[PDB]
């Protein structure tokens, strides 16, 4: 309110899509309130609609480059609950795993080594030129190499299952349109040892890190926030199915194993005027008590297990860590992040032993209906399509609830808790506002998804 | 094979509403599904008009445009707050436009309800609209207004002889009886299309009567239809028995049981007339024997310049829409119904009956070796007197347009309509004879003095072109709309250097690959555009490397009105600004 | 002296700049033969000037207007990168409905939007245009590569071409649309 | 075959009186061409097979072999007057391969391909016709439609006269000749030869979409020449 003076960072750097951050000041130096201005929309939910319901899996994957397969996946389970089938032939589940799972594995690696990691290696004042990818491929060389080829050994596990490394076609109503080769899976199968022990590696290494660095990490903030993901029915962490959980801060299951396809009666959006990125927050609780966070340390924080070992050691130790505190701070999500990618290398690495990813299993199909909702834990948190469809066969209704669209509140908020930890002791650098992006890209934001 | 000869005649007859129930009606009629029925019904111009008591087409042709039709248009739509192109609450008006409507001399003018009103100011305007909301039916009005003056500010001999001898004396004289002789008359004469085409009268005949089908058509072509041509709007006022009598000459000629005049829409008016000389003309045949005799019949077009193509004017009679035909095989072999079928202009068989009546020799008496005879010229645009002019073919291009007075200093001059050329008014290009051998000219002069913009000019015909465009094969359908946009763009003050560029390989594609000589001929105005006013274009070029089409802002005002801002940041510059070290 | 590349993304996935990142250990090679200016890999907040810019995406709202813009005056050789940037893209299917009715759709009719929800007023968003519009409707471009996402080695083979003064030649089996 | 003609310094049989076009094909030497067809023959719309003979272009499946008639098919002029006509489809409508269920599996793409095209370099025109998913079996993206007229002839042929291409200039679209204007009110059936012939995604099957692996499309790494008539004919 009394806020007189206005500074932005504009646009933010190593995050995909389109955001800025406001940071509003007073003639004292001190900062009132800082703002994350998601500033793009391009109006997938409306234009989507007229269009034939078995586009949806192919056209609405393109609201993000980094994971289309988490929507390629919703829209297709989505799907499928419409077309009248909820489990899946064999094949065809295992075929969409490895999807996901190389999806989540080369997401990871992408924002850590490409994103985050120059901040994180380089530190967090190095001057611009050298903060970024090609700076850390200059300096830290072998471990750039590693990055890059975790990235890939994700997206060549993506090309081989849904025929492009980038927005496939082969998750369907009912099922998937292809299975694996043998040379594919042996060729694969091969590289996925070495890929997880360059995982284990980057754990290691961002432990390490933590151990360093630690109280300093901790100015950037906590959450006392709630914590909302699925788990499987069992109930541990299971990143293609499973029905939602929310913890409260010290968790405390408040709500568990709740129905997706209820998702409405459950959430509800809401609009700021200064952001194309809504709201999201549980209906029973109104704002600003609703509001939840989600994405890598949620995950680790709600589900009771993880169901690969090297994985689950690791996850112990972040929570574990002096003593709880990090598993609940902003920086955080990077060795949730780091874990996740293990668990996935290690998931993957077990998957291409199934033989039936060379199955003849591949579609099911079941009674028509009018509406399907698919879920699915996306890298950067729980995401949602929701799909109504005439008997036309044209798309009647589509809602997106997008993972980063989740976070917005507690996006804001660290923005702003950095804002004052860093910048009210003016004056302004610009290795000072990168601490603030700092924050944001923790969150591996990204806005197209979250925006659509 | 899909042939519906009836169907354009029911289509007229359906409207005194196109609704379901009257497409289903045809559809017993015809045996074609009612969508088929409305897709030929919606090829046509004056069948997509919006229902009122008064419809109201303006002429959008160029020298309507430099009378001022633009504002009159503008002193009508305002009056009754609507835009052109769309109908008012009630359902009592409609105003829109349409292209050249023959009367090109007579600008600027409208059609309403059928009947065209020439020599529009804004009194006759003003007590227009009063005259539509006293509600009055328009015979009420005074005649006056609707009178078409066909003014001829020259004759020669054949206007001379037209006016002279009456049209049934050529059929005393044994010549009107003789097939062959008709055939040999004309063929002597060294008679050539005066629709422009060119090509030897007597040769078509000659093809058209040496092939196997007994059965046989005659065409006359009435949908005179390019812009700034009148000359067959005057004959068939002024001439019409002369015209049927040369109608069943050269149908005697070719061994046509039938021949029809296919009328364009526009001249609709002159129906009543033309019915009263058919019936007179068929009288002085009526000593034939009925089994023997050729018949006349009369069709009403319904607003396609694509039409005056042979091919398409046959589908258009066949009941289908006006296309070209797929040639091979061509309609002289195969036509009308599958049938052998000549089609000639009027001009053509009017000097047919003038050929009978005093000889070949007297027409080769005229014009050149190459070019035979007089010519008729329907001169227009800025002159004392427009009009129309006979002269000898082979006469300079500055010939005629002296002889019509030039108001301003002279400037460029449109040849034959937009389809021909566009030339400046050098002495090197007036010089230039006008004959097929030398300048080609159907008889369509347009004059524009020194205050005319050539760029906009042609843009009023990259406009017509995309507008008449039949819309059947790729580089006409969608090149004349490239056209047509880069010169909206010129006029708006957007256009580059690049923007010709990019425009070239449409036209080269266009020159090349079209199925008819519609889309050979749109690329022709800007062609001349670059090759003689090279410099009146540079003129509007801007000179930045690239600029948006469309106004930045219009795209944002959607949501300029939405949001409720007017802040800086809610607008868009175009253009701008480069600067070098 | 290296040579310089400036990337942007304007109504884009992200997926073009992955696809770019797929040429994989090979960025390694470009980064010691080239140096970036503004693009979402790096923190120039501020472009130009430099010899190459990739652009992906459409031109959706007044904000890619004057970033393309900049890219444009800064740049030597400009790349339309993907079908977005190309013809529009799949977001330019938008162009079949009115934007005031998608915004009003998504954020005031939609049944699961809180109570009083309005469409976004404020200042610091940028306003969306009336259609989408590819990149060579608003300046001019130098390059196309075609995909969506190019291939890798479609975006590896300009590159090299353009790196060595070779003009760009993409074989049949690295053309796809799709 | 009695009769010969010339196709780029070739002996070409015919029988009179095929079209070049007919003639070359079935002596194994490709001319890129669209609106052609085995079954329906030709139309004359697309404007692709255009070739250089007397001494003039015209489509070759208007032209009329001739025995020894001199022709051109292979120029820099005749490819750059095909890439432009390429471009001018695509520009016309809303050619979105990336979520068109005929991506890799539709010839106007394929022939793109064939003749490098990397974009169109018009102005897109973004038509605005309504898709049709009144008929049971089969819908129709108008946007797509490049108005071959394939699907015309067929219905016409096997009597069904379900479809029409109506209207004038850039507004001409196909159209059901049903009353209602509905594709589900004519009789046109999925077992109809025009359900199934449309060259492009304009006319399709519903719910038989992206069954086919990337990779393994009719037209992956296989341009129009490299087919036989069984693949490379709808
Ligand atoms: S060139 Fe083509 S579109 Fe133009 S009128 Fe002739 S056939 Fe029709
Ligand atoms: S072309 Fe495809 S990958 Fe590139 S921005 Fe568009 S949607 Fe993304
Ligand atoms: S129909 Fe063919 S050219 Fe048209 S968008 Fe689809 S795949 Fe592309
Ligand atoms: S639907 Fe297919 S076959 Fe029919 S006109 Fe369109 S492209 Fe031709
Ligand atoms: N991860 C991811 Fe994309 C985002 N945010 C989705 O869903
Ligand atoms: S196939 Fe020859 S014109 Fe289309
Ligand atoms: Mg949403
Ligand atoms: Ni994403």
């Amino acid at each position: 309110a009394n806020a007189t003076r206005r500074v932005a960072i504009d646009p933010l750097s190593r995050v995909e899509g389109h955001g800025k951050v406001t940071i509003w000041l007073d003639d004292d130096g001190q900062v009132v309130e800082a703002r994350l201005h998601i500033v793009e929309f391009r109006g997938f939910e409306a234009f989507i609609v007229g269009r034939p319901y078995w586009e949806a899996p192919v056209v609405v994957q393109r609201l993000c480059g980094i994971c289309p397969v988490s929507h390629h996946l919703a829209a297709a389970k989505a799907l499928d609950r419409l077309v009248g089938v909820t489990q899946l032939p064999p094949t065809a589940e295992k075929m969409r795993r490895l999807m996901h799972y190389g999806q989540v594995l080369q997401s990871h690696a992408l924002h850590f080594f490409y994103l985050a990691a120059p901040d994180l290696l380089l530190g967090f004042s190095a001057d611009p030129a050298q903060r970024n990818v090609f700076g850390l491929a200059a300096q830290k060389r072998e471990l750039a190499r590693q990055g890059i080829l975790v990235r890939q050994f994700g997206q060549e596990c993506i090309e081989a299952t849904a025929g492009k490394r980038i927005h496939g076609t082969s998750a369907v109503p009912g099922g998937i349109h292809k299975n694996l080769s043998r040379r594919e899976r042996m060729a694969l199968l091969s590289r996925a040892p070495e890929i997880r022990s360059w995982c284990e590696a980057a754990v290691a290494l961002i432990e390490r890190l933590f151990t360093e660095h630690a109280p300093f990490f901790a100015q950037f903030g906590s959450f006392q926030t709630k914590t909302f993901s699925l788990v499987a029915a069992d109930g541990s962490l299971d990143l293609y199915d499973g029905t939602f959980r929310v913890k409260e801060a010290n968790g405390a299951i408040l709500i568990d194993h709740y129905d997706p396809n209820d998702y409405d009666q459950l959430l509800v959006e809401a609009v700021r005027p200064w952001s194309y990125m809504k709201f999201p927050y549980l209906k029973a609780y109104g704002e600003p008590d609703g509001f939840y966070r989600v994405g890598p340390s949620a995950r680790l924080i709600n589900c009771d297990r993880l169901t690969t070992a090297r994985a689950e050691a690791a996850r112990q130790r972040f929570l574990t860590f002096d003593q709880g505190t990090v598993a609940h701070s902003t920086l955080g999500y990077h060795w949730a992040r780091l874990i996740e990618m293990l668990h996935c290398a290690e998931l993957i690495e077990a998957l291409l032993t199934d033989a039936d990813l060379e199955g003849g299993e591949l579609r099911a199909r079941g009674q028509r209906q009018h509406r399907g909702v698919g879920v699915i834990e996306a890298p950067r948190g729980t995401l949602i399509h929701h799909y109504e469809v005439g008997d036309d066969d044209l798309i009647t209704y589509c809602n997106l609830i997008v993972s980063t669209t989740h976070n917005n509140a507690v996006m804001n908020q660290a923005v702003t808790t950095a804002a004052k930890a860093f910048l009210s002791g003016v004056t302004l650098t610009e290795a000072l506002l990168n601490h603030i992006e700092v924050a944001v890209r923790a969150f591996d934001p990204c806005l197209s998804c979250a925006t659509h | 094979q899909r042939t519906a000869p009836g169907l354009l005649a029911a289509l007229h007859q359906a409207r005194s509403p196109l609704d379901a129930q009257a497409l289903a009606e045809l559809s017993t009629a015809f045996s074609l599904p009612p969508g088929e029925i409305a897709a030929t019904a919606s090829f046509y111009h004056f069948f997509q008009t919006p229902p009122a008591r008064y419809q109201i087409h303006f002429v959008d042709h160029v020298v309507d445009h430099h009378a001022g039709v633009a504002a009159l248009c503008n002193h009508l739509c305002a009056a009754f707050a609507i835009q052109p192109g769309q109908r008012t609450a009630d359902a009592r008006l409609f105003v829109g436009w349409t292209a050249c409507a023959g009367l090109s001399d007579q600008a600027p003018a409208a059609l309403i309800n059928g009947r065209p009103m020439p020599r529009l100011d804004a009194a006759r305007i003003d007590a227009l609209i009063e005259k539509i909301q006293a509600q009055i039916p328009m015979d009420q009005w005074p005649t006056e207004w609707f009178a078409v003056t066909n003014a001829i500010h020259r004759h020669g001999p054949l206007l001379t002889w037209l006016d002279t001898t009456p049209a049934e004396a050529v059929f005393e004289h044994p010549t009107a009886h003789d097939p062959d002789a008709i055939l040999q008359a004309v063929t002597d004469a060294g008679l050539r299309g005066r629709g422009g085409a060119g090509f030897p009268t007597a040769t078509k005949w000659r093809f058209c009567r040496e092939n196997a089908d007994p059965e046989r058509f005659l065409i006359c072509n009435a949908d005179e239809g390019e812009p700034g041509t009148f000359k067959d709007r005057v004959l068939l006022t002024r001439y019409p028995e002369h015209l049927f009598a040369g109608m069943i000459l050269a149908a005697r000629a070719i061994g046509a049981d039938k021949a029809i005049l296919y009328l364009r829409y526009e001249y609709q008016y002159l129906l009543p007339q033309l019915e009263a000389a058919r019936e007179r003309i068929a009288s002085a045949q009526a000593t034939v024997p009925q089994a023997e005799r050729v018949t006349l019949e009369i069709a009403l077009g319904a607003g396609a310049y694509v039409c005056g193509e042979e091919s398409a004017l046959i589908e258009s009679l066949e009941g289908k829409p006006g296309r070209p035909r797929v040639r091979p095989p061509y309609p002289v072999t195969q036509g009308y119904l599958g049938h052998p079928t000549v089609v000639n202009n009027v001009e053509t068989l009017v000097a047919v009956a003038a050929i009978v009546g005093n000889g070949a020799a007297w027409w080769r008496a005229l014009g050149t070796p190459d070019s035979s005879g007089p010519k008729l010229f329907c001169v227009s645009g800025d002159v004392a007197q427009p009009g129309l002019y006979e002269f000898p073919y082979g006469v300079a291009l500055g010939d005629v347009v002296t002889a019509a007075r030039p108001l301003g200093t002279r400037y460029a001059v449109q040849v034959s309509g937009p389809s021909g050329t566009l030339l400046p008014a050098t002495p090197e290009q007036l010089a230039r004879p006008l004959a097929f051998e030398a300048l080609p000219c159907n008889g369509t002069v347009m004059v524009f003095d020194v205050r005319r913009d050539p760029v906009a000019i042609v843009h009023h015909f990259a406009r017509f072109f995309a507008h008449e465009s039949c819309g059947f094969c790729t580089p006409c359908r969608v090149g004349t709309q490239l056209i047509a946009k880069t010169f909206e763009k010129i006029a708006a003050g957007y256009a580059t250097r690049f923007d010709l560029e990019r425009l070239a390989p449409a036209l080269e594609a266009m020159r090349l690959a079209s199925n008819c000589g519609f889309g050979l001929s749109a690329g022709n105005p800007v062609r001349d555009l670059i090759a003689h006013f090279r410099q009146q274009l540079e003129a509007q070029l801007q000179p930045h490397d690239f600029i948006p089409a469309f106004s930045l802002d219009a795209e944002l005002a959607a949501t300029r009105r939405l949001t409720g801002r007017d802040d800086p940041h809610a607008h868009l510059a175009q253009f701008e600004q480069p600067e070098v070290t | 002296r290296k040579i310089r590349i400036a990337t942007a993304s304007l109504a884009g996935c992200f997926g073009c700049h992955m696809s770019f990142a797929d040429i994989d250990t090979r960025l390694l090679a470009l980064a010691e033969w080239v140096t970036f200016d503004r693009s979402p890999l790096t923190d120039w907040k501020t472009v130009g000037e430099c010899d190459i810019a990739l652009i992906e995406g459409g031109v959706c709202n007044a904000e890619n207007v004057e970033v393309l813009r900049a890219y444009r005056r800064a740049a030597r050789i400009l790349v339309a990168v993907g079908a977005c940037a190309i013809n529009g893209g799949l977001p330019a299917q938008r162009n079949q409905h009115r934007v005031e009715r998608l915004l009003t759709q998504v954020f005031e009719a939609d049944r699961h939007l809180a109570p009083g929800s309005r469409v976004p007023n404020d200042p610091e968003l940028p306003l969306l245009l009336e259609h989408v519009h590819p990149i060579h409707e608003i300046v001019r471009v130098d390059y196309y590569l075609p995909g969506c996402p190019p291939t890798a080695e479609v975006i590896w083979t300009f590159l090299t071409d353009l790196l060595v003064g070779r003009e760009p030649h993409f074989p049949y089996p690295t053309l796809r649309y799709d | 075959a009695s009769e010969t003609f010339t196709l780029d310094e070739e002996s070409i049989p015919f029988v009179p009186g095929q079209t070049v076009l007919e003639a070359a094909l079935a002596a194994g030497r490709y001319i890129p061409h669209l609106c052609w067809h085995p079954e329906m023959g030709n139309h004359g719309s697309c404007r692709l097979c255009v070739v250089e003979a007397n001494g003039r272009i015209q489509a070759s499946c208007a032209l009329p072999a001739q025995p020894g008639l001199q022709v051109v098919s292979k120029s820099e002029t005749l490819t750059r007057v095909r890439r432009t006509l390429l471009e001018m489809l695509f520009a016309e409508g809303n050619h979105f391969c990336p979520g068109c269920e005929k991506s890799g599996d539709c010839l106007l793409q394929a022939l793109a391909y064939a003749h490098g095209m990397t974009a169109s370099h018009f102005d897109p025109f973004y038509p605005q016709r309504r898709i049709d998913a009144s008929h049971p079996d089969l819908w129709l993206d108008p946007n797509r439609c490049i108005l071959c007229g394939l699907c015309v002839r067929a219905s016409l042929a096997e009597g069904k006269e379900a479809l029409v291409i109506g209207g004038r200039g850039i507004a001409s679209r196909l159209l059901a000749t049903s009353a209602s204007g509905r594709l589900g009110d004519t009789a046109l059936a999925a077992t109809d030869r025009a359900a199934r012939i449309c060259p492009v995604g304009a006319l399709n099957f519903k719910a038989a979409g992206f069954t086919t692996p990337i990779g393994k499309r009719r037209f992956d790494h296989r341009p129009p020449e490299a087919m036989s008539d069984k693949e490379r004919y709808t």
